[PDB]
RNA sequence: GGCGCGUGGGCCCCUCCUGGUAAGCAGGACGGGCGAGGCGGGACGAUCCGGACGCCGGGCCAGGGUGCGCCGCCGGGGCCC
């Protein structure tokens, strides 16, 4: 029929990985969250409670609330022609941290580095500006080519 | 012809550029801040020029009180008012100042020529400081209206307003679960 | 209406092959943009490297003589509507180039297939003791001799423009 | 009489068409569904900060 | 903007300044013209020394497109809407320049089967810039007719003629966004075409030209 | 006085769709609105639509054929004040003034030098 | 942000599907069109191929074509009820 039920359509989504299966790791549980911090949402099937729904699987938010034992997160939803902030309560298996700001926290504390050793010598600060890739420069190449033929059929 | 024009862009906007009263005192002094404007692009009378500009509903009155409230680190400057001064009984002294209005109550303008103050015309302050030289421009609470206060939908979760006419029965006034 | 042009060709090199062995093929195409898509269409199929991840080092057309008669072979693959086939033909020309040319008006009009539908092979020039088909063979002969195949389009050509004529006039042969 | 059940054919274009609103600037910062005793917390400290507590004198 | 100086110092100073203008016009139009003759040269020399050495010289890869629109308005498909208005291309037959890296290669790609486009030469530049050549200026289209207003308007670049002009669009110097954007987009003559539905490497017309732009737009300017 | 030469961008006037096959239906100009109209839609075999486009230069618009502008009077007083521009304003004696007046205002602006469109009416 | 109208029988094309022997049949999906889009072409058509429109003079030319009706053609290679 057509029946939406909480957990309708899940048939793929929510069973564990192939040789996965069975309590997770103790890691799960001793890392450490801040108020502020983006994380992923990954839904486990061996535990039922403080379980998001399955819009939720995949997508990345914010930390608006810690608490004792779930933690609050902030997503943006897009409902017909306009964005929705929803804020869910998860518990910790559901939830990972998330890299999507590690190429910019790098970026950024390279950039400072080089601006500092550069100072101190004097010499010229280079560009700290991202390239998309430019076209390719004159060079010379030798040749000891092999001639390509078309084969029959 | 043969164009794409709306990819883009945005539709235009409309806003008011005429004072919009038959008021002939308004339309003059609306454009001589304008003439002044042309001819020194100054911000002070830029912005006079669009509060003359403005409608009854967007220009709220002031008190005396709360104008003596606002001057408290500027005793020496001038307030500069595009709307009408009323008077607050509810303050039984009032200082020394100098204030420039559209209009005064008889009450507000009497209770400042007494204490020594000044009432001043638009008129005036353009003889006098047509850039705005030692002048400070206020204006009144624009959300004072009751009308504003019943802007939204009542019978959501979410909205603090309350209905417009006179309601007698209990479902969906009486917490989340009336309903 | 063909050139004939040399293009030279490598893989971008790597971390693990820092100089990448060279390919040399002979293409014949109307301009070099033409002859630059075949070349990258060959090198995908026989050595697995696409135009994004290869170079082009030299397009450099090359131009033949053209005194002489000389007999051309070639080698072809083309695409019917039932499947694929090899066909080997003889042309009489000046120059390849020009044999080209030849091979594919013939290719279109008996068999009804165009330029992207066949693969050249090999072409090479063959020897007056060495030739395979009968018209290329009757005409290389020696005191070869026919009268005008058509001389009735001389008479033809000159009405269009004298429509009318005091005597329908004759075909000289 | 049977009429057509349903269409999504046109919804996309219509949501397009004054561009996907973002959310308010301040709901980012709601104390909606926060930790009650963190709350309290953030109130006192507030007050009896000398340099930004609102109590007069 | 407002201006404390009286008429006579304006005049004056506007008389310094064009006879400055017109003197960096002369130096940088013998200096250009050299450096081309030299650019030919030294590829020729590059190019025999090399093969003397059983070896190929590559030669670099274009830096610098023109891309003009062949097809019209009526039923496009929403992205490439969206691309071709950040192109600037919003009429048929209209023409621009564009610098070349993965990103813009991208996009170009993905709305081929409306425009072609290739690499220019210098006298095409020249001749699209001062026979077709306005300028935008506070949203205005005003004509290009003589070394003033590029100065006035370009001047805190280090351009001030219509030769440094040229140079910066050709070369892709260090000041091409300014100078590009401050041309407004090329509106041609109608263009004569093979096949409008096909691309230009099978026969038809869209798509990659390679050097063929150049006189594909010489008959439009 | 010298101007511009006068375009008039359209000659004929503009007639109203069908008029010509019933007399209950006039000629003056109405905006055709029919959901099957075929004048509304334009199609190439039709009658031309009223539409700004058409409109005559500003510089010439309302002036007549001789090259003055007119001025409709109908007193002695009225041709006095209001014509120290007799450059480009010519005077029009409107209908009902009878033939006295007519004769009185005649021989005034023979005098003040001022033109008279319809100086030979009432003439007989 | 305020106030307010019309609409709530839709249909067609491209590509992807479901029921049915099938249907110019019935039911769904991204994008476009007609509805509410003039003009040229497809002999002839609401939707196909081009092109989206103030009133005019001049030039260039898309799509489609160039025996005569009816504006506009030749040259070259091959086949041929
Ligand atoms: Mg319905
Ligand atoms: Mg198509
Ligand atoms: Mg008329
Ligand atoms: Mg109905
Ligand atoms: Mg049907
Ligand atoms: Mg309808
Ligand atoms: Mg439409
Ligand atoms: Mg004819
Ligand atoms: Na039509």
């Amino acid at each position: 029929t057509h029946s939406q039920g909480y957990r309708c359509k899940t048939r793929y989504c929510f069973a564990r990985k192939f040789r996965r299966h069975g309590m997770a790791n103790l890691t799960t549980y001793n890392r450490v969250y801040k108020l502020g911090q983006y994380v992923n949402i990954k839904v486990n099937g061996a535990y039922h409670k403080g379980m998001p729904h399955r819009y939720y699987n995949g997508r990345t938010g914010t930390i608006f609330n810690i608490g004792p034992r779930a933690l609050g997160v902030q997503i943006q939803k897009r409902v017909r022609g306009r964005i929705m902030l929803k804020r869910i309560n998860v518990r910790l298996e559901h939830v990972h941290p998330s890299d999507c700001r590690k190429n910019h926290l790098e970026r950024v504390a390279a950039n400072d580095a080089a601006r500092r050793l550069a100072k101190e010598t004097g010499q010229p600060v280079p560009c700290l500006k991202r390239q998309n890739a430019l076209p390719r420069a004159a060079h010379v190449v030798s040749i000891a080519s092999a001639i390509d033929i078309t084969p029959l059929k | 012809m043969g164009i794409d024009l709306k990819t883009g862009i945005k539709k235009r906007k409309v806003e008011r550029k005429e004072p919009k009263s038959p008021n002939p005192y308004i339309r003059l002094l609306h454009n001589a801040f304008k003439v002044v404007y042309e001819n020194t692009g100054e911000d002070f009378t830029k912005v006079l020029t669009k509060r003359l500009c403005l409608s009854k509903t967007n220009r709220p009155v002031l008190s005396v009180s709360r104008l003596a409230h606002l001057m408290h680190k500027r005793e020496d400057k001038i307030a500069v008012v595009a709307s009408t001064v009323t008077n607050d009984e509810r303050l039984v002294t009032i200082p020394r100042m100098t204030i420039c209005a559209l209009k005064f109550s008889a009450t507000a303008r009497s209770r400042i020529e007494k204490a020594g103050g000044r009432c001043m015309s638009f008129d005036e302050l353009l003889a006098e400081k047509p850039t705005g030289d030692n002048c400070v421009l206020l204006q009144g609470r624009r959300s004072c209206r009751a009308v504003c206060k019943k802007f939204g939908s009542p019978g959501r979760p979410n909205s603090h307003v309350k209905p417009k006419g006179e309601h007698k029965g209990r479902r969906g006034a009486r917490g989340r679960h009336s309903w | 209406m063909m050139q004939k042009y040399i293009v030279y060709g490598r893989r971008l090199p790597s971390e693990k092959f820092p100089e990448p062995e060279v390919f040399r093929m002979t293409i014949y195409a109307p301009n070099e943009i033409v002859a630059k898509s075949r070349f990258w269409y060959h090198l995908k199929s026989l050595k697995k490297i696409k135009r994004t991840h290869g170079e082009i080092l030299d397009c450099q057309h090359i131009e033949e003589n053209g005194d002489f008669v000389k007999n051309f072979g070639v080698l072809l693959r083309y695409r019917s509507r039932v499947g694929q086939h090899n066909m080997y033909r003889e042309v009489r020309e000046t120059t390849s180039a020009r044999a080209m040319d030849k091979v594919y008006s013939e290719m279109a009009g008996q068999c009804r297939a165009r330029y992207h539908d066949i693969q050249i092979i090999n072409v090479k020039e063959v020897a007056d003791e060495d030739v395979r088909r009968e018209k290329v063979a009757m005409f290389t002969q020696k005191g070869v001799r026919f009268p005008h195949p058509c001389p009735y389009v001389h008479v033809k050509r000159a009405a269009r423009t004298a429509r009318f004529q005091d005597r329908a006039p004759h075909v000289p042969q | 009489a049977k009429l057509k059940n349903h269409t999504s054919k046109n919804q996309n274009r219509k949501d397009h068409r004054n561009g996907i609103k973002k959310p308010k600037k301040s709901a980012y910062t709601s104390h909606k569904g926060m930790c009650p005793k963190y709350l309290r917390n953030l109130r006192r400290s507030r007050a009896n900060d000398p340099r930004q507590s609102l109590r007069p004198n | 903007q407002r201006d404390i100086r009286s008429a006579a110092e304006r005049a004056t100073e506007k008389e310094k300044r064009a006879a400055l203008v017109k003197d960096h016009a002369v130096k940088s139009a013998q200096v250009y013209a050299r450096y081309y003759i030299d650019l030919v040269e030294s590829e020729k020399k590059a190019r025999e020394n090399a093969l003397k050495n059983n070896q190929l010289y590559v030669p670099d890869e274009p830096k610098v497109y023109l891309v003009v629109r062949i097809r019209g308005i009526v039923g496009v498909a929403p992205k490439v809407r969206t691309i071709l208005s950040l192109l600037r291309l919003r009429q048929i037959n209209n023409a621009v320049f564009m610098r070349c890296n993965k990103a813009t290669l991208n996009a170009l790609r993905i709305v081929d089967h409306y425009v072609t486009y290739g690499e220019p030469t210098v006298e095409t530049i020249r001749n699209l810039i001062y026979k077709r050549g306005f300028a935008k200026v506070n949203g205005q289209r005003i004509p290009i007719v003589d070394n003033n207003l590029i100065d006035e308007q370009l001047s805190k670049h280090n351009i001030l003629c219509a030769e440094d002009l040229v140079h910066e669009i050709f070369t892709c110097g260090s000041s091409f966004k300014e100078a590009n954007n401050f041309l407004w987009p090329f509106q041609l003559n109608s263009a004569a075409l093979k096949d409008k539905r096909n691309n230009f490497a099978e026969g038809g017309d869209f798509g990659y030209r390679g050097k063929y732009i150049n006189e594909f737009v010489a008959r439009m300017i | 006085l010298p101007h511009k030469i006068i375009i008039k961008k359209r000659k004929n006037k503009f007639i109203r769709f069908q008029s010509e096959r019933f007399v209950r239906v006039k000629p003056s100009w109405r905006k055709p609105r029919g959901i099957d109209s075929p004048m509304r839609h334009q199609y190439r075999g039709q009658r031309p639509m009223v539409s700004i486009g058409y409109g005559s230069d500003k510089e010439t618009r309302f002036m007549l054929p001789c090259g003055f502008f007119k001025h409709r009077i109908s007193t002695v007083h009225e041709l006095k004040t209001l014509f120290m521009n007799n450059k480009t304003h010519a005077a029009q004696i409107a209908h009902g003034v009878s033939a006295r007046s007519r004769k009185q205002i005649l021989e005034e602006a023979k005098k003040m030098g001022v033109r008279v469109l319809n100086a030979d009416a009432k003439l007989r």
